[PDB]
């Protein structure tokens, strides 16, 4: 069989390992990500498997730079790992060149990293999908996203993990060029408890973060009554 | 520092002086520097201090693993052998060592001089130190593969004695101890001033 | 201070060397042997550095052995002063120098006695005759006045005997015994000590 | 089944089997509990014993004078773990003179135990532990697993019959944070009895007990030492 | 064929489990822990009157507090027990003082699931250790037994038996241990035991028998001293 | 050696002497110490010449690089951390006085010290080399904040000329370039283009 | 030539008693003619029974002690149980002979109690040679105090004399007396001296002020 | 560094009741040059803790690359955890033994100012690895000329007031200028209180100069 | 790659090592190469499968080597194989020569080969060498000397042999014909010739189809020499001319 080893084309010229490493991010609950006007807002949909874990256990969104932040999906060990190789990068990029990592360079070199893990047998490609956002006044507001093969591109919406589809759709309504990351939040949740299947899986804790003009570049988890404010909109506008 | 030992029809007696010094400071006047590396086997230490005391506590160690991995006690040659080689790889790096290797073993008494330059060598009697030339002296004067016992140790004691006199990086006690078939025994330990008194 | 000789003859080669192992102002032994066998017709004469003449000699010995070991026959004089020669000199610009001085003797069934002169650069040199040491000094021109090819073992004993007792004479330091051996045909024998 | 025998083989569902059988080494172990008040982190284990005449295995494990750990799974891999923990712990006060923090710790944990699902010829850790803690931030109760993933818990049950003590554990978690020390451990123990067959009782040849806080540094009752705590299970 | 360190469904290493069968294959070895001291008593299992007996040894002295007797691979053995010789050294050179017998069971447990294929030096451990091991000696917390296998799991045991009739052998051990037991009848005790579980007639040459008391160090038995203890058995 | 540059108001004025010496022997009277290590960022070279030559080589590497990745023009800050970097980095093996100036979209006109050692400062201007000992005082004195490109240019053949006369190890030609977002203007005073202040005769 | 020592002074003191041991040292931190602090001890708690005072270059006391600890709590580790005072003056000597070709420029006095309750001191050189004292003083204004405590304590040169026991009291009045006479000569000794005595019931802390010239 | 290149002078600290005041000048020297006249010889490391550096300036500069990477690091992880000054300081004494036990020391005598639970704290580290506490602290010239009138007034008061801290600093540095032929008359004078850190300057002293007439 | 690896250096079932034996066959096939020892020297005789009509003919031999001044061998087997142990032998005999000053022992320098073919059935993972070669020379411990080693590290001496194509058949020849301590140089040419003829039964000989080195002592002095075609088709006429007479 021709699915064994990340180094074997199939006859088709497929590599299925990594489809298959695709295959976990897919089976992930959902994260998304928004650009606006001014910055860009994250929201996960972050499924709570057992009642005795704490509050903000298992977070799926990371700060990577003080101006960077990353969502992700698929396998959590591998998502941590990739955010340290973020990290790495980042720390490495100021020393070298003395100035904050570009997130452009920053999804490219990552993006890199995850290519390297899909051209060998000596390793398995990672099983996670993650988003980067950052935002300055120089480079305005930017949101990019990378998968298990390395592909990195930059988007004005994103939506990674089981409800992908459904949240692009959600997303695609709104004009978020336009609108402010205040707002977006609001529109993030919303989303969020949208594509959640309450029937299928019981209990979930939003999580939400931001970088925009109003956290004056930094990546920031989103204020606690801000958080509540939105997912009392996102809950009452399900009805 | 003096130390000396000597084979002789009974086995093999060794003796040192119990002072130890920086530059011209007295440090101690009650160092032990016979060590006991096994039942049947003993070291003296002469030079650096800490040199002496590591790479012979280390030599212990050694002998010790020999002896449970070839299920015998080491014989005098082998250990005298196995401390030059491990000080030969550090010559130049300023180690500081003269010791004696004096057991008793399947060849009958044995006495081994070794020491940091790289000499290992074989031979009925040695003195090794600062003190040295002044226990050669007396020990060469009186020396006879025939002595009796308690002769040899009065031998041992007075040349070890006469050492701390003349030699200022001398002194303190002399301690002697009596390498016999059966292992060796610790004979005396007499403060020099003691014998001072006693040698006038 | 240590000294070496050898004379070769047209069947034997004698060989000798003092007997005191010597530390700052004092003689710490007067049994000292400085003369390594090699295998049943080598013997190899070292002096030098401490640690480093007992370390290099016992290198070699053990390397000869192992070759009459692995291949049921010996090294010849010649072919084991040739693999003396390329240690010394291979350790020479090394981390690990040898600072040793030699005569390697032998007696090869083809060949005949072989006398081989090393320092501790490794330059090798066959010699009718040759010594180490500042004994040497005062003991070549006696051989070069006396040695002939043709020169008997029992000539050779008495011009070695000449040798020593000039080092008696005229040498500042205390030599009084030497450790004398001869290799021919039957191997290595000893000889008794010469003694002052 | 092609898809099985190495960390690096994908399946076609976007599993790894070696992890998944690795998690089974923990299911197997011996049950133990972890839970946490405001002010203390507690953890407590069953020893198996292999014969009649057998000790009982350590469960527990000194860490740092703020962490301890319990274990379940291969007992190799947990040292293995435990001596990297360590290490971590001496390498914080040695340079910066201070405990390093629990969630950190853990951090480091699931970042060591990552590499290896991901290289071929190297296979997860076989080990889950609870992790009981106290710094800064108070008492910590985290779990890690075979996946390189952890968790940060309210309080936890890993091995054989724990989803009793999970049970038990949910059924009464809303009274932790405001119990003494007693009450707590007492709690512990509970869940801990819930895992055992109908017949069997907590004794002190099987129960061992470690206990962080505030006020303690990470301590070990075995034997003799855990009577005061299992008699008034009144 | 598979890995040395792939993991079964049910959560264990093939090679871990596979070398634990292996230890079935040796000849029985029993410890005993009393107050007064431990004994290790073991079967050699000679299989022709030419080889030399003495020449059969499965149980080692450690350190002069310490030993160890050995079931399974025996030539697997060596290099455990030379780890064991070498750290109660290094821990004598070190501290001047006794290693502990928890502590060295410890040390070489340590080397257990060293093994593997693509992590390590260029001609490391390919398998696990085919052997089990049972430590028994005298340290400040008194007499001490102690068992390991190849898992690296190790554990203070009163009593225990390893090798091919272990099973056997560890019921007639619960049978017979007792907390106040004396040194002389733990002795008793399990050489009785090996004359059940023996295919061979049991004598004073096809046994090795040691001990180690607070009083006295590791003393292996004599020819002379086993037949003195077999007359009553 | 004499290097020199100044910030204005849109760009920079670098300049330097051409003398290069071994001992008191001229071995080139006309060296060019202004190196282009992009489109808008030069360095002026003082020290060894092998040693401002390889490190000036390397930078020109690394920042090309880096600034085809990344699509954009070059910081003059990120052309100035790369020499620091390495003349930090190898302080013990180099001996490297830099000065790094140029013009990018996000700072304009900056100018950067390397001195030896590997520290990195901004500056208004910066003097370097073993002739700029003899110019603190005029350059201290004289300096202006807000001179033009044209005063700047002045200043700086002024400066290069007064140091020049003085110290032995400087002499020869003065050559300038000026750096904007229009381009790079290099130009050469030679001869009596050079600023001439009388010998001061009885 | 950079070099990598510099000598910032302090006198180190420990005596065994029958059941005690005292370490003590004053809290003088120098370098050249001047004084870094006066609020500097040179003594550090290693377990409930052992105490060790350091003197010398300070960097190095520094790392040395904290060396110590980390190797104190890996033995617990692995041993399960404390460090004996015996077994720290054994590794110490491992650690300082580690460095033999650069060493740790510190002077070194363990006090503590034995096995058996018994006071015990351990004396050091820099590079790990040391042995078992009854008394010992260390560092800047260790060859006045030590003479003195020959004399005193082990009653050197003094004929008809009863050679009793060091009680805790006499030996805490040797102690400050020799201290106050170190801080009459020696430059480097002054300003408050330290006092630790380690018993069964654990360690307790004087301290006695020094002259601050 | 074997060889300083740049080079700054003494660095001050004093507690006050609620703090840490440090001062140091602007000025790098290039041997007897005073070269680059506006630079600053004191870093904010995070919100408790500031740091001031005598010696070679490029090593401080590497120092505050390090240890800047270090705290955003730290930040990164959003745990409720952060280096207290006496944390910056134990690492700090420890890279410092470690680069003098390579022979390559970083070329620095630095002062350690922080206030964190209520506490001041102010720690000395050197390019051996030499590092201690004090109530006040003067590296440099300054432990000549600064430290004896910052020792004697904290005798007669060893409590002091912002103020009062702030305005002896000011008479050290007034001396300083007077003494100490490496320094200069524009200084950064860094506060440390639960506020936070307050970097001000540029500041120069008043001077007296009517000595000059008092010859003859 | 566990999957992808063949395992050349294991084991199987009847304690064989089958890519050993498999090189074996490869041999089997190659050219006929004997080796004959005599009172005044040794010879190699070898089939040429370099016989294409428009080869070109540049080196003095096919399959014969020159090893030192005292050795020569030739192979049978995989040819690019054989280029590297004879690189490997002259090396060898190098080593030996710095080091001893004195020509390497004839037994010794196969030995040396042996150990590193040897390790490559033991460990490694690699393919064996397709390798037998027959070791011709003199030294002065046995002087004349002939040897054999093949793929698994063996080797032993022989006063005649074979290996290649027809290896069982030479062999018997060889066992019925050669007269132990008789045999002149001149008589095991006469012999090589009567072999090779038998042997190479597809099809009839021609001195363009042979080689032949002989090594012989003259004046002190090792000689290596390849004869000319001249000679060899007068050996081949005289073969010829003897079988005339077989009958009466
Ligand atoms: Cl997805
Ligand atoms: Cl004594
Ligand atoms: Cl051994
Ligand atoms: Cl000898
Ligand atoms: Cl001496
Ligand atoms: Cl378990
Ligand atoms: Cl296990
Ligand atoms: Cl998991
Ligand atoms: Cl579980
Ligand atoms: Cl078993
Ligand atoms: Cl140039
Ligand atoms: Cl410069
Ligand atoms: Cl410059
Ligand atoms: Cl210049
Ligand atoms: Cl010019
Ligand atoms: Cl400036
Ligand atoms: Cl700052
Ligand atoms: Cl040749
Ligand atoms: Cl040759
Ligand atoms: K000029
Ligand atoms: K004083
Ligand atoms: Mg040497
Ligand atoms: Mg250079
Ligand atoms: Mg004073």
């Amino acid at each position: 069989g021709y699915d064994l080893s990340a180094s074997t084309f199939s006859p088709d010229g497929r590599v299925f390992q990594v489809e298959y490493a695709m295959k976990a991010v897919e089976n992930s609950s959902t994260a998304i990500g928004i650009r606006c006007k001014d910055g860009v807002v994250f929201g996960v949909e972050k499924l709570v498997l057992s009642k005795l874990y704490e509050e903000g256990s298992n977070k799926r969104l990371f700060n990577v730079d003080r101006h960077v932040g990353m969502a992700v999906a698929g396998l959590l060990a591998d998502a941590r790992s990739l955010a340290d190789i973020a990290r790495e990068e980042a720390s490495n990029f100021r020393s070298n060149f003395g100035y904050n990592i570009p997130l452009k360079h920053l999804a490219d070199r990552v993006a890199m990293y995850v290519h390297a893990y899909t051209l060998y047998s000596a390793v398995r490609p990672f099983g996670c999908s993650f988003m980067l956002g950052s935002y300055s006044v120089n480079d305005g507001a930017q949101l990019y996203m990378i998968d298990p093969s390395g592909v990195s591109y930059g988007y004005w919406g994103c939506a990674i993990g089981k409800a992908r589809q459904a949240a692009k759709t959600e997303i695609e309504k709104l004009q978020m060029k336009e609108m402010t990351c205040r707002d977006i939040v609001k529109e993030v949740a919303k989303i969020i408890y949208i594509v959640h299947d309450e029937v299928k899986d019981k209990a979930f804790e939003l999580e939400l973060s931001w970088v925009g003009e109003l956290t004056n570049g930094r990546h920031e988890i989103v204020p606690k009554d801000i958080r509540e404010e939105a997912e009392k909109y996102a809950k009452e506008s399900l009805k | 520092t003096t130390t000396l030992a000597f084979k002789f029809r009974h086995g093999v007696i060794v003796a040192a002086d119990s002072r130890a010094t920086a530059g011209a400071y007295i440090a101690s006047q009650t160092v032990k520097k016979v060590i006991e590396i096994n039942p049947y086997l003993l070291g003296t230490m002469a030079g650096g201090a800490a040199d002496c005391s590591f790479w012979e506590r280390l030599l212990a160690r050694q002998c010790r693993i020999y002896e449970l991995r070839n299920k015998e006690r080491i014989s005098v040659a082998a250990a005298s052998k196995l401390l030059a080689n491990m000080v030969y790889q550090y010559k130049g790096m300023g180690l500081s060592m003269g010791t004696m290797i004096c057991g008793w073993d399947k060849r009958g008494p044995g006495l081994y001089y070794v020491d940091s330059e790289g000499n290992r060598i074989s031979g009925a009697t040695f003195s090794v130190g600062s003190g040295s030339v002044y226990a050669y002296g007396v020990m060469d004067r009186g020396y006879s593969y025939d002595l009796e016992v308690e002769q040899a140790y009065d031998l041992a004691r007075r040349a070890i004695y006469q050492a701390t006199y003349r030699d200022a990086y001398s002194g303190g006690a002399v301690n002697l101890y009596h390498v016999r078939e059966d292992g060796w025994i610790r004979v005396s330990s007499d403060n020099v001033a003691d014998l001072h008194e006693k040698y006038s | 201070m240590e000294y070496l000789i050898g004379i070769q003859g047209p069947d034997y080669v004698l060989v000798a060397s003092d007997r005191v192992a010597a530390s700052n102002i004092v003689q710490m032994k007067d049994d000292h042997d400085k003369m390594f066998k090699m295998s049943e017709k080598i013997l190899l004469l070292c002096v030098g550095e401490a640690g480093d003449t007992v370390q290099f000699a016992e290198y070699i010995q053990k390397n000869v052995q192992l070759y009459k070991m692995r291949n049921g026959y010996e090294l010849s004089p010649t072919a084991a002063a040739n693999f003396t020669r390329r240690n010394l000199a291979d350790c020479l610009r090394s981390r690990t120098p040898y600072h040793v001085n030699l005569l390697l003797a032998g007696y090869d069934e083809h060949e005949g006695p072989a006398l081989y002169y090393m320092d501790y650069l490794a330059a090798l040199a066959k010699a009718p005759f040759a010594a180490h040491g500042y004994g040497a000094f005062l003991t070549l021109s006696i051989l070069d006045r006396y040695y002939t090819p043709t020169i008997s073992r029992e000539r050779a004993v008495e011009l070695l005997r000449k040798c020593l007792e000039e080092l008696q004479k005229r040498f500042i330091l205390n030599l009084p015994t030497f450790s004398v051996r001869i290799i021919d045909k039957n191997g290595i024998h000893d000889l008794d000590n010469i003694s002052f | 089944n092609q898809y099985d025998n190495d960390v690096t083989v994908w399946s076609p569902q976007g599993r790894i089997h070696q992890i998944e059988y690795a998690m089974e080494a923990v299911k197997q172990g011996s049950a133990t509990v972890g839970l946490k008040s405001k002010t203390h982190a507690v953890l407590v284990a069953l020893k198996r014993a292999q014969s009649e005449l057998a000790a009982h295995q350590k469960k527990i494990l000194h860490v740092d004078n703020h962490i301890g750990i319990s274990i379940a799974g291969l007992t190799a891999d947990a040292r293995l773990l435990c001596n990297f923990m360590r290490q971590e712990c001496l390498d914080s006060r040695f340079v910066f003179d201070r405990p390093l923090p629990v969630s950190r710790l853990v951090s480091l944990i699931g970042s060591k135990t990552q590499i290896p699902t991901q290289r071929y010829g190297r296979r997860p850790y076989g080990v889950g532990l609870l992790i009981a803690g106290y710094d800064d931030m108070g008492p910590h109760i985290f779990q890690t697993c075979p996946s390189a993933n952890y968790f940060d818990c309210r309080a936890m049950s890993i091995g054989a019959r724990s989803q009793s003590a999970r049970t038990y554990l949910e059924r009464h978690m809303s009274e932790f944070m405001e119990c003494n020390l007693n009450e707590l451990v007492k709690h512990g123990l509970r869940a801990l009895r819930e895992t055992l067959p109908a017949e069997q009782d907590l004794t002190t040849k099987n129960v061992s007990i470690g206990i962080v806080g505030k006020d303690l540094e990470f301590t070990i009752y075995d034997d003799d030492d855990v009577s005061p705590f299992l008699e008034g299970l009144e | 064929d598979r890995g040395v360190n792939t993991f079964s469904p049910e959560g264990r290493l093939f090679q871990v489990e596979y070398a634990i069968e292996a230890i079935k294959l040796g000849s029985t070895a029993i410890g005993i822990q009393t107050s007064e001291g431990v004994c290790l008593a073991v079967e050699k299992r000679i299989t022709s009157p030419l080889m030399e007996p003495s020449s059969i040894e499965k149980i080692v002295e450690i350190d002069a507090h310490i030993g160890c007797a050995m079931s399974g691979l025996i030539a697997d053995a060596k290099t455990l027990i030379d780890k064991a010789r070498v750290e109660t050294q290094n821990h004598w050179f070190t501290y001047n003082e006794t290693m502990t017998v928890e502590s060295v069971t410890q040390a070489v447990s340590n080397l257990a699931l060293q093994f593997g294929e693509e992590d390590a030096d260029p001609g490391a451990m390919s398998r696990p250790f085919g052997v089990a091991l049972l430590f028994g000696g005298v340290d400040e917390k008194g007499p001490q037994l102690f068992h390991m296998d190849p898992s690296g799991t190790f554990v203070q045991c009163d009593a225990r038996a390893i090798g091919s009739a272990s099973e056997g052998a560890q019921s007639s051990l619960q049978e017979v241990y007792h907390k106040s037991m004396t040194l002389k009848e733990a002795i008793k005790s399990s050489l009785i035991i090996l004359k059940q579980v023996m295919e061979e007639k049991l004598n004073a040459t096809n046994i090795e028998l040691a001990t180690v008391q607070p009083g006295q160090n590791f003393h292996m038995f004599t020819k002379e001293e086993l037949e003195e203890v077999i007359k009553d058995i | 050696t004499t290097i020199m540059a100044v910030q204005f108001d849109g760009g920079v004025v670098l300049g330097a002497d051409s003398r290069t010496t071994t001992g008191s022997y001229i071995a080139n009277r006309v060296t060019d110490k202004l190196t282009p290590i992009h489109d808008r960022i030069f360095c002026c070279r003082s020290g060894s010449a092998a040693d401002t030559q390889a490190v000036a080589d390397a930078v020109t590497y690394q920042l090309g690089f880096h600034s085809i990745e990344l699509n954009e023009p070059p910081l003059v800050h990120t052309a100035a951390s790369l020499f620091k970097e390495m003349c930090y980095r190898y302080r013990e093996d180099l001996m490297a006085g830099i000065i790094i100036a140029g013009w990018d979209p996000q700072e304009g006109g900056q100018v950067y010290s390397v001195p030896m050692g590997g520290m990195m400062v901004r500056q208004s201007f910066a003097i370097g080399g073993s002739g700029s000992s003899y110019i603190y005082g005029y350059v201290d004195a004289t300096y202006r904040e807000g001179m033009t490109k044209e005063e700047c240019l002045q200043f700086t053949a002024n400066a290069l000329a007064l140091a020049m006369e003085r110290d032995g190890s400087s002499g020869g030609v003065i050559r300038l370039a000026a750096i904007a977002e229009s381009g790079v203007e290099r130009q050469v005073l030679l001869g009596d283009q050079i600023p001439k202040f009388a010998v001061a005769t009885l | 030539r950079f070099s990598p020592y510099v000598f910032n002074g302090g006198t180190i003191l420990a005596i065994a008693g029958e059941d005690f041991a005292i370490v003590a040292s004053d809290t003088r931190l120098s370098e050249g003619f001047s004084i870094h602090t006066r609020d500097s001890p040179k003594c550090y708690k290693l377990t409930d029974k052992t105490v060790i005072g350091c003197s010398g270059f300070h960097g190095d006391c520094l790392t040395l002690t904290k060396i110590i600890e980390a190797r104190l709590k890996m033995y617990k580790h692995s041993n399960n149980k404390a460090m004996t005072t015996g077994a720290i003056a054994a590794m110490l000597s491992t650690i300082l002979y580690s460095r033999r070709f650069f060493p740790y420029y510190v002077y070194n006095i363990i006090g503590g109690l034995d096995e058996e309750g018994k006071g015990a001191v351990y004396s050091f050189d820099p590079v790990g040679s040391y042995q078992r004292d009854s008394f010992k003083a260390g560092g800047s204004a260790s060859a006045m105090l030590q003479p003195l405590l020959d004399n005193q304590v082990g009653f050197k040169n003094m004929q008809n004399v009863e050679h009793v026991p060091l009680s805790l009291d006499r030996a805490m009045r040797l102690v400050k007396d020799v201290f106050i006479s170190a801080a009459e000569r020696d430059v480097y000794t002054g300003d408050a001296l330290r006092i630790c005595i380690v018993t069964k019931e654990g360690i307790r802390e004087e301290t006695v002020s020094l002259r601050k010239d | 560094t074997q060889n300083p290149m740049v080079t700054g002078t003494s660095v001050l600290g004093v507690k006050f009741e609620g703090g840490v005041v440090i001062a140091a000048d602007m000025l790098g020297s290039y041997g007897s040059l005073a070269r680059f006249r506006n630079i600053s010889r004191i870093m904010r490391v995070n919100n408790s803790t500031m740091l001031g550096a005598s010696g070679d300036y490029a090593d401080f500069q590497y120092l505050k690359q390090v240890l800047g990477q270090m705290v955003i690091d730290e930040e990164l992880l959003g745990d409720g955890h952060s280096y207290s000054p006496r944390a910056i300081h134990s690492w700090l004494t420890r890279a410092m033994y470690s680069r003098r036990s390579k022979m390559n020391p970083l070329w620095n005598t630095m002062v350690i100012g922080g206030y964190a639970d209520g506490e001041s704290f102010l720690g000395y580290v050197d390019m051996l690895g030499v590092a201690y506490e004090a109530p006040s602290l003067a590296t440099g010239y300054g432990a000549y000329l600064a430290q004896p009138l910052l020792r004697e007034v904290l005798e007669k008061q060893p409590v002091l007031s912002q103020t009062e801290a702030r305005d002896l600093v000011e008479r050290c540095m007034r001396v300083l200028y007077y003494r100490d032929a490496r320094s200069y008359n524009r200084f950064q004078i860094a506060t440390v209180t639960e506020k936070g850190v307050e970097i001000e300057g540029p500041l120069s002293t008043e001077t007296n100069w009517d000595i000059a007439h008092m010859i003859s | 790659s566990r999957r992808y690896d063949s395992r050349t250096t294991i084991f199987s079932p009847e304690g064989r090592l089958y890519q050993v034996e498999y090189a074996m066959e490869a041999i089997g096939h190659a050219g006929t190469c004997l080796g004959i020892l005599a009172n005044d020297g040794v010879l190699l005789a070898a089939e040429r499968r370099n016989i294409h009509k428009l080869l070109d003919e540049v080196f003095f031999s096919e399959k014969i080597y020159k090893l030192n001044e005292d050795m020569a061998c030739s192979v049978a087997g995989i040819t690019s194989d054989a280029n590297v142990l004879t690189n490997e032998l002259r090396l060898i005999a190098q080593r030996y020569l710095l080091q001893y000053q004195e020509p390497i022992p004839c037994e010794q320098l196969v030995t040396a080969l042996c150990d590193i073919k040897q390790a490559y059935t033991q460990f490694g993972g690699k393919r064996p060498f397709g390798v037998s070669l027959l070791y011709i020379g003199w030294d002065k411990h046995y002087g004349f000397q002939l040897y054999q080693s093949d793929p698994s590290g063996n080797y032993g001496g022989w006063k005649a042999t074979c290996i290649g194509n027809n290896s069982a058949a030479a062999v018997s020849m060889l066992k019925q014909d050669y007269k132990e301590g008789e045999m002149t140089l001149k008589s095991a040419l006469a012999l090589a010739i009567k072999v090779l003829n038998k042997t190479m039964d597809v099809s009839k000989l021609s001195a363009e189809k042979v080689e032949i080195a002989t090594l012989t002592r003259e004046n002190g002095k090792t000689v290596i020499r390849v004869l000319k075609q001249k000679e060899v088709e007068q050996l081949i006429k005289k073969h010829e001319e003897e079988e005339a007479k077989a009958e009466r």
